[PDB]
């Protein structure tokens, strides 16, 4: 078959990033994994003179390889975002369903550029450097690489358009690696739906690994100040804070009233009866805060955000947006474990919700020293992708006034 | 030499070969490097070439030490600052301990390693040389290399990676014998029978005779002295090779520390904290220093340290990694990891990573980082911690704790000092508690400023500052209410510093203001601390910053 050319983002080298260690159980997992796949021509063993490298890991019964190729998308994928690029649907955050399939499988049928495979070189690394690690490069369109959809999406168009004409109301979206197929139809119905396209893949080629979201009851967080029979002089000030930080996300808010109350040097344990003033004014800033924030657009130029704060008992707050108080949506998560476990199980609820909102992942900043994170991340993730972060390691002392 | 294929090889985008001067030489050393050449050219390591070559780089020749019989140095520095980059050869060397015991281990060098493995033939033409002629007059001879050139950039990497496809057949043929690999030296460990072993070891070595790799035989080194890469390796335990050492230049402070490091893998407790403090500054390695006696006593520690000779066992697959820690003065920690309950894998110090306001459960969950990390490197696992912190302790501070954070299976050791939380701040109001309203402020000019509070039993103070910035009489001004408090205290600042500092309960800090504090907050029965926006109208606050901005 042709191989679709490829060429980096010009005045940019091929990516270069440290293989962080594994443990022996992972290594083992992946030089099973990477013999077998060379056996079946999709990579082969290289040279010293190819001085790149692209990060890899094991995530899990039977184990999965998975490619940090976040560089070389860096590197790439932002000219095949516009040369190549693939557009996103409005309606699959509508959708009832949207269930989530694996086609990476289909990947490894189309050739890559022999001019561009250098550049996807990994390094199964070895323990206590007692051996070089084992260096391979890929001859296929790999898993992680964000060229890899953009070039088969043409012949991912002609594998489901039979099934997009017997059902012209279901919703179909490609991110990297994975299938969004969104229904508006019973559980059921839908589970069959999928199970029928996941036979017609089949029927093309497409092994399918053998969850379910559901857009239309997802909702953000509103602001919510206390609602108290009596005040003491804390519970007056705290509710002043709160409102004199919601100023910046909500025009229309007002503590004159308020600050009236605490006229004087008062103790913080007293009780303060609540004047009608203050009640009223009070009443008026629920009612706004209770508004749905109005007047923030997503801009595609721009690289979305998103922070997460741990609250305590199992719970996570999380903002995205993409300048500072011009919110795109917030969130909260309650698990049903370990902060770090927990920590990537949000980081993989928000990721894929924004994919599904925006085609977009966002960057994020998270609560965790940065070894620890380092350490430990690939222990609880499940996704076929890898958004970016940065971690945070000043408190948002900003007491937490979002529930 | 070898039939080994070559590796494609190739210079810089935008660059050219090297065009360097050949500089005239004593003609004895020529001679000496006509010789070398001339049987390097009987060799095939080197060919003669014509005036069609436009590329050179210079030849040298020492006396190869007091031998008296000269070696050829060519300098490939130019050459090299042209030749692409490659994969670079792993720069962390094997530790000791994660060498797992095996009955016999064998150690096979290679001669003339890089010379026994050809050039990319269309890279030669740049691994060009001219031998100086004897008289100006008559033109030198010139010849390239066709085998890797010993100071160039790509001999170590693409040396390495033949040998690894040379090996690739052989260790899947036998799975029984466990190759490492490291620069020139194939070390070869296994559990068999001394005679099995040996019989593999020679058909090891015919393997790689038949790629043109010699290997000594029976002339392999002795186990008992592996000196190796600064360790004793012996066939039943590893240590450090012996360390020496008075002097009290820079240099010689650094030199110090770094063989004290170098001892602290093994040898328990070696400190460096107060001689690491006497490097400020630096930059003259010839100015004297001051011998401390909290450093000067530091050294005298260590020396007795050195005086016992100190092991370390190999790895046991079969075992558990345990490791414990110990806190060791402040900030400063310290780690054994092992096997067997007296018997070392290694040990380690970890010390304060730079930064303010720390506090010991936040640097003893830092230090299990370190220790996890270095124990997947080393082992490829994570080991068991034993930690001198109360489950309470520590279950408390991570629920409270605004980041995320995880310590593996670990298990209490009641060994002090044990790491507690000097203070806890109270999460409500308290009643019958005095609640003093603090602010400070301070001139940008003038270096100059104010602290002060204001009390609901109206209560005041206010005092002067001189050379203070507006963070330090914000968090002042906390000191004052502290000061002048009871046992239970309410304090209301509008500082979002001052607020952080003392919310992460810093243990210690450098900012003595911050010690006083904490010493203050230690004493005291409950404090709660609460938080006001500036200039809102807010009642204590605007009468305390009346009281202390004017
Ligand atoms: C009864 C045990 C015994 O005789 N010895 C033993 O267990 N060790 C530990 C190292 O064991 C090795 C294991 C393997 Cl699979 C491979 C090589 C090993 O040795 C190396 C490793 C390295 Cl990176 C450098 C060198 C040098 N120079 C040797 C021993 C080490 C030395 C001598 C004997 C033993």
């Amino acid at each position: 078959i042709e191989t679709v050319p490829v060429k980096l983002k010009p005045g940019m080298d091929g990516p270069k990033v440290k293989q962080w260690p594994l443990t022996e159980e992972k290594i083992k997992a992946l030089v099973e994994i990477c013999t077998e796949m060379e056996k079946e021509g999709k990579i082969s063993k290289i040279g010293p003179e190819n001085p790149y490298n692209t990060p890899v890991f094991a995530i899990k019964t039977k184990w999965r390889k998975l490619v940090d190729f976040r560089e070389l998308n860096k590197r790439t994928q932002d000219f095949w975002e516009v040369q190549l690029g693939i557009p996103h649907p409005a309606g699959l955050k509508k959708k009832k369903s949207v269930t989530v399939l694996d086609v990476g499988d289909a990947y490894f049928s189309v050739p890559l550029d022999e001019d561009f495979r250098k550049y996807t070189a990994f390094t199964i690394p070895s323990i206590n450097n007692e051996t070089p690690g084992i260096r391979y490069q890929y001859n296929v369109l790999p898993q992680g690489w964000k060229g890899s959809p953009a070039i088969f999406q043409s012949s991912m168009t002609k594998i489901l358009e039979p099934f997009k004409k017997q059902n012209p109301d279901i919703v179909i979206y490609q991110y990297m690696d994975d299938l969004y197929v969104g229904s508006d139809l019973e559980i059921g119905q839908h589970r069959t739906k999928i199970e029928e396209l996941r036979q017609h893949l089949l029927r093309w080629g497409l092994t399918t690994p053998d969850y379910e979201l559901h857009p239309d009851k997802w909702t953000v967080q509103p602001i919510v100040l206390p609602e108290k029979d009596s005040w003491t002089v804390n519970d007056i000030q705290k509710l002043v804070g709160k409102l004199n930080w919601a100023s910046q996300i909500y025009p229309g808010i007002k503590v004159r009233q308020l600050s009236k109350l605490l006229r004087g040097t008062k103790a913080l344990t007293e009780v303060i009866p609540l004047t009608e003033e203050a009640e009223l004014e009070l009443a008026e800033n629920r009612e706004i805060l209770k508004e749905p924030v109005h007047g923030v657009y997503y801009d595609p130029s721009k690289d979305l955000i998103a922070e997460i704060q741990k609250q305590g008992q199992g719970q996570w707050t999380y903002q995205i947006y993409q300048e500072p108080f011009k919110n795109l949506k917030t969130g909260k998560y309650a698990r049903m474990t370990n902060d770090v476990k927990q920590l990537t199980e949000a980081v993989q609820k928000i990721t894929t919700e924004s994919i599904v909102i925006w085609g977009k992942t966002p960057k994020f900043k998270l609560p965790i020293q940065k070894e620890t994170w380092e350490t430990w991340w690939t222990e609880y993730w499940q996704a076929t992708w890898i958004p970016e972060w940065e971690f945070v390691n000043t408190p948002p002392l900003v007491k937490l006034w979002y529930q | 030499i070898s039939p080994i294929e070559t590796v494609p090889v190739k210079l810089k985008p935008g660059m050219d070969g090297p065009k360097v001067k050949q500089w005239p030489l004593t003609e004895e050393k020529i001679k000496a490097l006509v010789e070398i050449c001339t049987e390097m050219e009987k060799e095939g390591k080197i060919s003669k070439i014509g005036p069609e070559n436009p590329y050179n780089t210079p030849v040298f020749a020492i006396k190869k030490k007091d031998s008296t019989k000269w070696r050829k140095l060519v300098d490939f520095r130019e050459l090299n600052k042209r030749t692409q980059d490659f994969w670079e050869v792993q720069l962390g060397i094997p530790h000791p301990a994660g060498l797992k015991k095996k009955k016999s281990v064998t150690v096979l060098d290679v001669g003339d390693a890089y010379f026994s493995v050809p050039l990319d033939e269309d890279f030669r033409k740049y691994t060009a040389f001219t031998i100086p002629s004897i008289n100006n007059e008559t033109p030198g001879i010139r010849y390239q290399y066709n085998v890797l050139p010993q100071g160039w950039k790509g001999s170590p990497a693409i040396f390495q990676s033949s040998m690894t496809k040379i090996l690739e057949p052989f260790a899947a043929q036998n799975p029984d014998i466990v190759i490492y690999q490291y620069m020139d030296d194939l070390y070869v460990g296994s559990d068999l029978e001394i005679g099995q072993h040996r019989t593999k070891i020679e058909e090891l070595r015919q393997h790689l005779l038949r790629w043109g790799l010699t290997t000594p035989d029976k002339k392999h080194q002795k186990e008992p002295p592996f000196l190796w890469m600064g360790y004793e390796l012996h066939p039943d335990k590893w240590t450090v090779q012996p360390i020496v050492l008075d002097s009290w230049t820079v240099n010689d402070i650094q030199k110090l520390v770094g063989k004290l490091n170098w001892a602290s893998q093994i040898y328990p407790g070696i400190k460096v904290r107060q001689l690491s403090k006497l490097l400020r500054g630096t930059k003259a390695l010839t100015e004297v220093i001051p011998l401390t006696e909290e450093a000067e006593l530091e050294l005298a520690e260590n020396r007795e340290i050195l005086k016992e000779p100190v092991h370390g066992v190999y790895y046991d697959p079969s075992k558990d990694l345990i490791a414990e820690i110990q806190k060791q003065g402040q900030g400063q920690w310290t780690y054994q990891i092992y096997q067997e309950p007296f018997k070392n894998l290694k040990t380690g110090k970890y010390a304060r990573m730079r930064g303010a306001h720390t506090n010991d459960v936040k640097q003893l969950t830092e230090a299990v980082q370190k220790i996890t990390t270095e124990s997947i490197v080393i082992w490829g696992k994570t080991p068991k911690f034993k930690l001198p912190i109360q489950k309470e302790t520590w279950e408390t501070w991570w629920t409270e704790y605004w980041q995320a954070t995880w310590i593996p299976e670990w298990e209490f050791v009641n060994t002090p000092p044990l790491v507690k939380l000097w203070y806890q701040l109270e999460k409500e109001p308290i009643v019958g508690a005095e609640t003093f309203y603090v602010d400070g402020a301070a001139n940008r000019e003038t270096k100059l400023g104010k602290a002060g509070y204001v009390t609901n039993k109206g209560r005041q103070k206010v005092v002067p500052l001189t050379n203070t910035t507006n963070q330090k009489t914000e968090l002042q001004a906390i000191y004052l209410a502290l000061q002048d408090s009871g046992l239970e205290v309410n304090i209301v600042t509008d500082s979002q510093y001052a607020l952080g500092i003392i919310q992460a309960q810093p243990d210690k800090s450098e900012s003595e203001l911050v010690n006083q504090i904490i010493e203050q907050l230690i004493k005291k029965e409950k404090v709660y601390l609460a938080w006001v926006p500036a200039h809102k109208g807010i009642g204590g606050n605007e009468q305390v910053d009346k009281l202390v901005s004017a």
